[PDB]
């Protein structure tokens, strides 16, 4: 049994060396926040990625205030998302990019994004995952609404009786027609989020554009707020 | 005229009753026992906050069940702590004073760690994520208990003294010396300066945590049921006021005794002030289970139904 | 109407298959096994708990020696355990952190894994230097890797989310055979004991029987109502069981070409993530979304026991070759050995 | 449109291959499954719990 | 075997009315949420309407709200869509789609191409 003692001791030493390495990887895992990049194909996916800069997944790494973030873009997968969307249930946030100008398109790209957001919000494995909502294409939306071409109320009949919210912050030098176009689309996503939230996960909408160059700061601030409310749930002991 | 006239006395002074010392024990025992029943039901059948609260309730329950029966036995038998146990004689008064100062200091250190934890988890969430572990919160109570046991044992090595207070039913650190000895007054000031810094840092960390809890609520304003940010802030404001109000009287007694001359003090008045100060310090253990455990239970929450 | 003519013949052939199945359904499995003794109460206790994974576990596979197992977690780690001593033998960091499947070679020399990167990576555990490196990575799938199983040291069969299974040559890295016919993401596969056929369950509520040598589909089974998440052969190779999202496990017969028995309960409304048989085949173990694992009487459709020890969703199951113990993996980053 | 025509021909050709197979009775098929479980009942430790000194996971 | 069969489509004048039916078999019709989807001759698949397991939760897309009416019959496993005052842009192939899982609030891949739980569809033509 002398050789059996050496085999157990050698197996114990090899286990100790692995557990030393696993402690270092635990600190790297804790100090890094993973994000999922999602949305329709016609939105500015590369616009969000380039603000920092065959394969089945793409990774983007950036650091804000000495905090490391991983953003993952789904490269080569079929449009049936009901099976592989469950792998992103423990991410810090899901970044949902919506082409806000495509309320009417050759069809309803906005309703497809609303239905996709509804399934993500109400999925049983994604009920604890917060969503950061980026409503892109502000310049395209402003050009469409002001010129009078097409319409929003043909695809959204509630737009006729909709008014500007009291807690609104319009940007300077813009008529009160493009502003109502942005807030109505934002309120369409907010009606889904406020129906079945229950205090588990939250939605953070933002009016991003192609020339903002500050979306990494807004993602950092929202991710800071997500972690704060996760820490607050530990003070309800019973 | 000696300042501590119940120092060598053998019986309780006439005109005192155990009603005040029995109400504090009964309300503190039923509060902590109910909390440990609720705390063991959910945890058996966690988090860093859970480990800190478990260690605080055990300290609060152990302090009540170790010091209060010794006081109540004195009133019933009409014998002071010097002559309460003839087998132990003076050693019972010294051990009573050592544990009275230990439980005061160990609770304050544990209440500061819970203030730092709430401030760090809400004020610096990214720093809290990569540095504070469940392992750290599990060993906060043993480390602060080892320091408090070693710090409060300084008069045993020759730095400070323990004396029996009127009416002979309790003992504590001697805070007044007639000749102004540096050995006696040095430790009494050092114990209370450390307690003042722990109280000051606990208030500042609670205020820093309450500042984030209000900022969290205001961002949500722009847009049974679980507790919101405001009723967490209401429980922190209640704890901050009561912890400050119940800790200042014992800090004032040491600074008053050390620096003001003994020739300008009326002994009859000072006997009641020393006793009142340590009655106040015992209210922290009574209200600790309600602030941290009982008021956060859905069993209790269905009565008031919140707002 | 040329497309309609092809649809009419497809509908006519489906009625012929249905009538031939009904002609052979002279009795039922529940009628024949009515007079046998009940299995009784099955009570298993947790013997080992394996800790060390930082995130949720998706897959595990037992070794053929019934001692070592490999587990895949979404923290980007492959860990090979010694289940008798709870010791970690290897810890393989992965290039992609989204691994969804893992396999252990029957020779014990290689370990495969794959996930959202659409690549099955082979790892050599018997290198002369002593370190585990990527021996070979296989590319060609256009969807995520959902399952993979070694045939030997040179062949491996992989399923993928592109509605396609494939057979690989590990030495050259090329696809020897491609298995097509499914219309949904193929979620699981199981190899027959003789390793000449394999079954696959996809997200079209269908299971198909494949020929490895000929590369053709032989039989199709359509008993379920929702996506099939797991599949496993009977020990004698003449039957298999499937788990689905309709809170129902079913048993299918290869020679009878129809479903034999349905395992369901009124209070179970959660899907099945993994199924496995015992050594005899009398017990059918299924992992569920309500954090539990149920033991079924495969011949009587009576629930025999419950394995309730996980705080999150049970994602994978496995019974050892000698039938000594069953291992459960869950989303709480824990592995338990039940017995 | 021509893509769906070629797909529909594959489905019909696959159905003709599956329809021309020999199926045994369910009564005989079910009798084989219960005969296998009976012949291998004593070799299943999950059915019959083995005692100590031969269970590797008992300490 | 899960099967959905649609009927009721055909040529109709502008402003006309059509009633569509969807006979379901192979699954418990009352445990699932049902959808209507359409595909324009040049565009992709577009979601139209949905109804819950027991009804009383009905949502239409913006272009058909107030004109289309979805109905359910759990006793006979039939899904209905009442079309009223049809327009020439309603010309599409209308499919009866079922949500992938029972007792669920979400329906992910209903409008995705090559969806297994969708019927063959019926042609609706609105022209004069
Ligand atoms: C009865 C008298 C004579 C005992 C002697 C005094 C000390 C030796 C005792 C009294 C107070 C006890 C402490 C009271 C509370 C705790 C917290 C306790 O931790 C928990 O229960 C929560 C879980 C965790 O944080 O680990 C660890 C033991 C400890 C330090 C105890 C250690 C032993 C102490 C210091
Ligand atoms: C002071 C150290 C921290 C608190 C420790 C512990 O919880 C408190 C115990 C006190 C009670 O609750 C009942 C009893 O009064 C006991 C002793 C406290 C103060 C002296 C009163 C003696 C008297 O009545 O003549
Ligand atoms: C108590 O006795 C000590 C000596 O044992 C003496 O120094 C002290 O003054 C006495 N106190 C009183 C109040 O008599």
């Amino acid at each position: 049994t002398e050789d059996q003692r050496n085999e157990e001791k050698a197996q114990r030493e090899a286990n100790k060396k692995i557990e030393k390495q696993l402690q270092k990887d635990k600190q790297v895992y804790r100090a890094t926040h993973r994000l999922l990049l999602l949305g329709a194909g016609e939105s500015g996916k590369n616009t969000i990625v380039k603000q920092m800069r065959t394969s089945g997944i793409f990774e983007t790494k950036f650091q804000v205030d000495k905090v490391n973030f991983h953003m993952f873009d789904v490269g080569a997968q079929r449009d049936e998302r009901r099976k592989w969307i469950q792998c992103f249930n423990d991410v810090t946030a899901i970044i949902f990019v919506v082409a806000s100008s495509s309320y009417n398109m050759v069809t309803n790209r906005l309703q497809a994004a609303l239905k996709l957001f509804d399934s993500i919000w109400n999925n049983k494995w994604l009920r604890d995952t917060s969503v950061i909502l980026f409503l892109n294409k502000q310049d395209l939306l402003a050009e469409k609404v002001l010129a009078g071409k097409s319409k929003i109320e043909d695809y959204f009949p509630e737009f006729a009786r909709y008014t500007t919210p009291e807690d609104a912050t319009p940007e300077p030098g813009e008529d009160p027609r493009v502003t109502r176009a942005k807030y109505f689309i934002r309120d369409e996503f907010l009606r889904i989020s406020t129906a079945s939230g229950d205090g588990r996960h939250y939605c953070y909408p933002h009016f991003t554009c192609a020339v903002d160059t500050e979306n990494i700061r807004r993602v950092f601030n929202d991710c800071r707020d997500i972690i704060q409310r996760m820490h607050l749930r530990q003070y309800e002991l019973l | 005229s000696p300042f501590y006239r119940c120092q060598n006395t053998t019986s309780v002074e006439k005109g005192n009753s155990a009603v005040m010392g029995g109400v504090l024990f009964s309300t503190g025992l039923l509060g902590n026992l109910l909390a440990l029943g609720l705390l063991a039901r959910s945890g058996l059948g966690p988090s860093v906050f859970y480990m800190l609260v478990c260690g605080l309730t055990v300290t609060d329950l152990l302090g009540k069940c170790l010091l209060s029966p010794v006081v109540l036995a004195a009133y019933a038998q009409n014998r002071s702590l010097r002559v309460l146990a003839p087998a132990l004689d003076n050693s019972l008064c010294q051990a009573f004073a050592f544990f009275m100062s230990f439980f005061g200091l160990s609770s304050t250190l544990q209440l500061l760690a819970m203030a730092l934890e709430c401030w760090l988890s809400l004020g610096h969430p990214f720093f809290y994520r990569r540095h504070i572990t469940l392992r750290l919160g599990a060993l906060v109570a043993p480390v602060v208990s080892a320091f408090s046991l070693a710090f409060c044992a300084l008069p045993f090595m020759g730095f400070g003294k323990f004396v029996q207070y009127c009416p002979g039913t309790w003992c504590f650190i001697q805070m007044v010396h007639e000749e102004g000895s540096l050995s006696v007054l040095g430790y009494s000031v050092l114990y209370s300066s450390l307690m003042a810094l722990l109280v000051l840092a606990t208030v500042l960390c609670n205020l820093g945590a309450m500042r984030n809890l209000y900022a969290m609520h205001r961002r949500l304003q722009r847009h049974p049921q679980p507790l919101e940010e405001l009723d967490h802030l209401l429980l922190l404001a209640l704890m901050t006021v009561l912890f400050t109000m119940c800790s200042l009287p014992v800090i004032y007694r040491a600074y008053y005794g050390a620096f003001k001359d003994v020739k300008e003090k009326n002994r009859t008045s000072e006997e009641a002030e020393d006793l009142r100060a340590l009655r106040f310090l015992s209210v922290i253990s009574i209200v600790d289970p309600w602030i941290f455990i009982i008021f956060r239970s859905p069993v209790f929450r269905i009565f008031f139904h919140k707002i | 109407s040329e497309l309609d003519q092809l649809r009419q013949e497809a509908e006519q052939l489906k009625n012929q298959i249905r009538d031939a199945r009904k002609a052979c359904a002279d009795a039922t499995l529940s009628q024949i096994t009515n007079n046998i003794d009940p299995v009784g109460r099955i009570q298993m206790r947790t013997r080992r708990t394996l800790r060390g994974h930082l995130a949720k576990i998706y897959a595990m596979h037992w070794g053929t020696d019934s001692r070592l197992l490999v587990s895949a977690s979404q923290d980007g780690k492959l860990i090979i355990w010694d289940s008798y001593t709870t010791n970690k033998v290897h810890a393989i960091p992965l290039r992609s952190s989204w691994v969804m499947t893992c396999a252990y070679a029957p020779s014990g020399n290689y370990v495969a894994c794959g996930g959202l990167d659409n690549i099955c990576s082979i790892y050599n555990l018997k290198t002369r230097e002593g370190n585990v490196r990527v021996s070979r990575e296989l590319a060609g799938h256009t969807g995520y890797l959902s399952c993979c199983r070694f045939l030997d040291d040179n062949q491996i069969v992989t399923s993928s989310g592109d509605t396609t299974c494939a057979l690989w040559d590990i030495e050259t890295g090329q696809q020897t055979t491609t298995f097509t016919g499914h219309t949904g993401d193929v979620m699981s596969l199981s190899l027959a004991p003789d390793t000449r056929l394999f079954v696959s369950g996809a997200c079209d509520a269908s299971a198909k029987l494949w020929d490895v040598r000929e590369g053709m589909c032989r039989q199709t089974f359509t008993g379920h109502e929702s996506d099939i998440n797991a599949i496993c052969f009977f020990p004698n190779g003449n039957a298999f069981a499937t788990g689905s999202d309709d809170a129902t496990c079913r048993l299918f017969d290869l020679r009878a070409d129809q479903e034999l028995m349905t395992y369901s309960h009124d209070n179970i409304i959660c899907g099945i993530t993994s199924v496995s048989f015992s050594k005899s085949g009398r017990l059918l173990l299924a992992g569920y979304d309500d954090f539990n694992c149920n033991v079924w009487d495969a011949l009587k459709a009576d629930r025999a026991g419950v394995l309730a020890g996980h705080d999150n969703r049970v994602s994978c199951l496995g019974v050892t070759d000698d039938g000594m113990a069953v291992a459960t993996g869950s989303w709480d980053s824990f592995l338990k050995i039940w017995n | 449109n021509t893509a769906s025509i070629a797909q529909a021909r594959k489905l019909v050709e696959q159905l003709k291959m599956e329809a021309n197979i020999d199926r045994i009775k369910v009564s005989k098929a079910a009798a084989d499954l219960m005969a296998y479980c009976e012949a291998h009942a004593k070799e299943d430790p999950l059915l019959t719990p083995v005692p100590a000194s031969e269970n590797p996971f008992r300490e | 075997q899960v099967q959905l069969q649609e009927s009721g489509g055909g040529l109709v004048q502008p402003g006309g009315s059509l009633r569509l039916s969807c006979a379901a078999s192979g699954f418990t019709f009352s445990n699932y949420k049902m959808n209507w989807v359409r595909q324009a001759p040049g565009k992709g698949l577009e979601w139209v309407s949905d109804i819950s397991q027991s009804g009383a939760s009905i949502s239409y897309t913006g272009s058909v709200k107030g004109r289309f009416t979805i109905s359910r019959d759990n006793a006979k496993n039939t899904l209905y869509l009442q079309m009223n005052s049809l327009k020439p842009e309603d010309t599409a192939v209308y499919y009866c789609a079922r949500c992938p899982a029972p007792f669920t609030r979400d329906c992910f891949d209903v409008t995705s191409t090559t969806y297994a739980y969708r019927g063959q569809g019926t042609q609706v033509t609105v022209s004069s």
